[PDB]
RNA sequence: CUAAAGAGUAACGGAGGAGUACGAAGGUGCGCUCAGACCGGUCGGAAAUCGGUCGCAGAGUAUAAAGGCAAAAGCGCGCUUGACUGCGAGACAGACACGUCGAGCAGGUACGAAAGUAGGUCUUAGUGAUCCGGUGGUUCUGUAUGGAAGGGCCAUCGCUC
RNA sequence: UGCUUGACGAUCAUAGAGCGUUGGAACCACCUGAUCCCUUCCCGAACUCAGAAGUGAAACGACGCAUCGCCGAUGGUAGUGUGGGGUCUCCCCAUGUGAGAGUAGGUCAUCGUCAAGCUC
């Protein structure tokens, strides 16, 4: 990918003399970013189950799959079973591919860009951040816009420490605070 | 309730199964493999009205 | 570990290999070799086993299926000498496809029933 | 008045009482305590009648366990009413005394004030009692 | 409201004791789940009857990872 | 539960359920492992979907309880009809009538590469004798004879009897 | 001669967990890539295939340690069969039996078959 050899031949030789790692593959890397789409309204119409594949595709080139309830809950009209969330899973070169595009040419296109949140982590090294809303990604058009939806992003690394986790997310230049 | 039906053979024998069926859920005939000692074979069977 | 949900994935077969009494052909699959042990009902005696270890095959590709095919027949050599003909495939929680199918597929041709 | 507040089945065998309270016969918490040395049923109205005599004299100071509690619930035929129809409805709580079975304890006051507030309460209840004080071992 | 019912006694439980002979056939426990479970020679039944399989004497054993009680047939 | 550590065991004793459901919720091969908590994350909040750690069955098992459940007996997917026909050694249970389990043999299948597994469902409720009448088969009988009627045999239907 | 590694068992915690140290010659694992066989209700994560550039970091194996877990006496106590007795809702005596809990303590397993390497 574009930023894969990146990592693999500059990323990496900084942050083993960076954290003072005595092994090679002990530097914390990026497993998979996932990206999720919380499908509310769901309750009464499914034509927005299928528009979320439409644009959840199209910024990944993955097919996404629908997620279901894990239980009944009554404060919400769901049940389980039904239909209220998509997702995708990235880990080959088009990992790599979709956080570039993201980190350098989505992220700085949004309403009010004051940095990301440096403390969102886990504790365990992976980091989760949220989009407010859409059409930062370019792929999407504006015109064929069914409605105005967000999502969320997960970097899950394999950092032992979430301090670890920081260190290689500012290695990829993440606009933090 | 789950009201009887007859499952009768595609064979020329007169043979045939007896079960139960939901008639509501699943109102579509119910078509199925099963043995003829008649004619010694495994035939399709055919629901009918009891 | 996926090596323990290999195990847990093999154990129905074996424990069905159990109370059947039949003489089993145990399989072992790595990312370098392949091997194959004869076992007895019992399960604590082996009676034959052929591996990439052996000094014929040491040498040249050993993690490849073509590998399988000769572990595979010399496995069904070394059975028949012993006195075992009619034994069970175990598949050891590896999926009967590729390596593992061709090891079996060779001992099929190999005199060894199954 | 003591309570179990809910229980999984509202109404009980009889049973019996026969052992000799291995477990409960120790004054823990406290220092001293009012010791069942016979053997019977507890109500729990004797029980909190008891208390009220406990603890009016030993007015301003002290603290007071009660390590008796009534979870048996006991069962009553009404007036007028022939045997059968029914075992016939919960009436009051008891708890089952073995001799040896410590019932109240209290510290924070003199043993000689002890001795006297252990006598109110035990006139109280139906079972023979004795004073002890706590031991070690 | 009341009270009153209760179903018929199942005759459950232990029919040929440890050392007991049996022949092919012959019913060894009756239960309800498997607090029995079937050893060498012991077959299990829908309601999980065990019953022998082949000629013997009666074993009954405590023995693998779960502590399970397991009924064989034994020479 | 009473019920007294084999079985059984009464009371107008103490508590709950049943008079069904499912052609898939059955069979098989393959694969998987719950509940809950915490942390991070747009709407999103105690609780929706996502990621990680703990968790190790506290979940689930159509349904009441009890006993079971890792070869999971729990969950998913593909192919299917073994929810097969004749039987059946041997048992359990038992006044009788009924009832329960079942290796194995034959015929014919399904799934699997194969060993194998499958004669319904984790198990234990979901039921009603005979008579009479109805329906489908039948090499049986057929009141002089040939038929037929009617009868028998096998399958099956009609009782909150 | 013994050791190490791997596969399969016996046994099923005195065997486990936790913590710490250590192993890469071989084995194994991580690992490289995905056209080929095959796979994802998306994703080479898992499954699968072709390999050997890299590493023992993770996992695994070995070793140590009573922090947890597990095991656990002796003595006594409770209960109890039979015979007898009392003050008989409950106990006692003779004789036979005898826990559970707890205490002292113990445990970082033991064994077998086969294959490869090494040692002697
Ligand atoms: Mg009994
Ligand atoms: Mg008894
Ligand atoms: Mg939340
Ligand atoms: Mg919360
Ligand atoms: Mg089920
Ligand atoms: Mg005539
Ligand atoms: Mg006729
Ligand atoms: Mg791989
Ligand atoms: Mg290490
Ligand atoms: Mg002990
Ligand atoms: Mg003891």
């Amino acid at each position: 990918a574009r930023l894969k050899e990146i990592y693999r031949k500059e990323i990496a030789p900084k942050l083993k003399e960076e954290l003072q790692l005595a092994n090679v593959m002990e530097v914390p890397r990026v497993t998979k970013i996932t990206l999720n789409m919380g499908l509310g309204e769901a309750v009464g119409d499914k034509k927005i189950i299928e528009n979320a594949v439409a644009d959840l595709e199209k910024i990944t080139g993955q097919k996404p799959v629908v997620t279901y309830a894990r239980k009944s809950i009554a404060g919400f009209k769901i049940r389980e079973g039904w239909p209220i969330g998509v997702k995708v899973t990235l880990r080959s070169d088009r990992m790599y591919e979709f956080l570039d595009r993201l980190l350098s040419i989505s992220l700085p296109r949004v309403r009010d860009f004051r940095g990301l949140n440096a403390k969102s982590f886990d504790g365990r090294g992976n980091y989760s951040m949220g989009v407010k809303e859409q059409i930062i990604f370019p792929e999407i058009d504006y015109d064929k816009i069914d409605a105005l939806r967000g999502l969320d992003i997960t970097l899950t690394t394999t950092a032992r420490t979430d301090d670890e986790g920081r260190a290689l997310l500012r290695a990829f230049k993440f606009p933090f605070r | 309730m789950r009201e009887l039906i007859r499952l009768v053979s595609s064979a020329g024998t007169g043979h045939f199964y007896t079960t139960d069926k939901n008639k509501r859920t699943k109102p579509e005939k119910i078509e199925i493999k099963k043995y003829d000692p008649v004619v010694r074979q495994h035939v399709i069977y055919k629901e009918a009205k009891i | 570990v996926k090596k323990e949900t290999r195990l847990r994935r093999a154990r129905k077969a074996r424990l069905k290999m159990r109370e059947l009494e039949t003489v089993r052909l145990c399989v072992y699959r790595s990312s370098q070799h392949i091997y194959a042990q004869v076992i007895a009902a019992d399960g604590g005696k082996v009676l034959a086993s052929a591996s990439t270890l052996d000094k014929d095959l040491r040498e040249g590709a050993t993690g490849n299926i073509d590998a399988a095919k000769k572990v595979g027949q010399l496995v069904a050599e070394r059975a028949k000498a012993a006195g075992v003909t009619q034994v069970a495939f175990d598949r050891s929680g590896f999926k009967y496809h590729g390596r593992v199918k061709a090891l079996a597929d060779a001992a099929r041709e190999g005199g060894l029933e199954f | 008045m003591l309570q179990p507040k809910r229980t999984k089945f509202r109404k009980q065998m009889t049973g019996h009482n026969r052992g000799l309270a291995h477990r409960g016969s120790k004054v823990s918490f406290g220092e001293y305590a009012l010791k069942a040395t016979s053997r019977g049923r507890l109500t729990a109205r004797q029980i909190e009648s008891a208390r009220r005599a406990l603890t009016r004299h030993v007015k301003r100071g002290g603290k007071i366990w009660i390590r008796v509690f009534p979870d048996k619930p006991v069962t009553k035929k009404p007036l007028e009413v022939r045997m059968g129809k029914g075992k016939g409805g919960v009436e009051y709580w008891v708890a089952q005394i073995q001799p040896g079975k410590v019932l109240y304890e209290i510290e924070g006051v003199s043993e000689e004030l002890a001795r006297e507030a252990f006598a109110l309460a035990a006139a109280k209840l139906p079972l023979a009692t004795s004073f002890v004080k706590r031991t070690v071992m | 409201t009341r009270n009153g019912r209760d179903s018929e006694s199942k005759r459950l439980g232990v029919k040929l004791f440890g050392g007991q002979a049996v022949k092919a056939g012959n019913i060894l426990v009756r239960q309800r789940g498997t607090k029995f479970h079937a050893g060498y020679g012991v077959g299990l039944g829908k309601d999980h009857t065990l019953f022998a399989k082949v000629d013997g004497v009666v074993k009954f054993e405590t023995k693998g990872a779960f502590g399970r009680k397991y009924v064989s047939i034994v020479a």
